[PDB]
């Protein structure tokens, strides 16, 4: 009785598994603000140079962007892959524990 | 927009210096465009004019 | 110069110990063709050589 | 910066800007992974204890 009274009070306890919820999404709305960054390029969007940029020279405007935003991707990556051997060795942990 | 078009008489050997980054009697005393300029640029020998 | 060389045997000055200011030229000389490689021409009169 | 004009030295800073980076996130990338290997211990540690 104690402990569901507990529970229902305080959500704190519960901060691991939230963090857990709030990492994941964390890293995917970065993702989505990362996409404004320049890398270098006249401008985050496309479409705008495009429009200005005769082919040859978009080229140039566009190959920036398109590195930039693999290193967006591949840091993304990396962060959830070493996330998951984290939450690998706890679902270890987990299963012996059970 | 804001469209403006600058107009002026040089000497020929001067056309060179209206682009951005340079110097010269013009480009330092008379008339500069800046670093980041985003227009065109446009000229003519008007020498019956 | 009076004289310069041919480019079949071009001449090489040596400069040294002065104060490169070239705006001494802006009065008379017109050059047609002017362009630095290793640094901008903004630059040339903040800089020793 | 000091031999190029602001556009030029701008191709040249993005340059080191970039690599600079690329350096960090190498330097992050390193702890972060060695960091998973310290825990590691630290339980088994914490487990003996
Ligand atoms: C012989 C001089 C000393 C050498 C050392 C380097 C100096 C750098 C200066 C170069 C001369 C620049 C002149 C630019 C043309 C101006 C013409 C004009 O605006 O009408």
């Amino acid at each position: 009785g104690k402990i569901q009274d507990s529970l229902s009070s305080t959500a704190s306890a519960l901060g691991k598994l939230q963090d857990v919820v709030n990492q994941n999404a964390q890293a995917l709305n970065t993702l989505v603000k990362q996409l404004s960054s320049n890398f270098g390029a006249i401008s985050s969007v496309l479409n705008d140079i495009l429009s200005r940029l005769d082919p040859p020279e978009a080229e140039v405007q566009i190959d920036r962007l398109i590195t930039g935003r693999l290193q967006s991707l591949q840091t993304y990556v990396t962060q959830q892959l070493i996330r998951a051997a984290e939450i690998r060795a706890s679902a270890n942990l987990a299963a012996t524990k059970m | 927009t804001n469209v403006y078009a600058d107009s002026f008489v040089i000497r020929g050997d001067e056309v060179r210096q209206i682009a951005p980054g340079q110097t010269g009697k013009i480009a330092d005393y008379n008339y500069k465009l800046p670093d980041d300029f985003t227009g065109c640029v446009i000229a003519w020998n008007s020498n019956n004019l | 110069a009076t004289r310069f060389a041919s480019v079949y045997a071009w001449n090489r000055k040596r400069i040294s110990n002065c104060v490169a200011d070239y705006s001494v030229l802006y009065n008379s000389a017109s050059f047609s063709t002017f362009k630095c490689y290793g640094v901008s021409p903004t630059k040339l009169n903040d800089l020793c050589f």
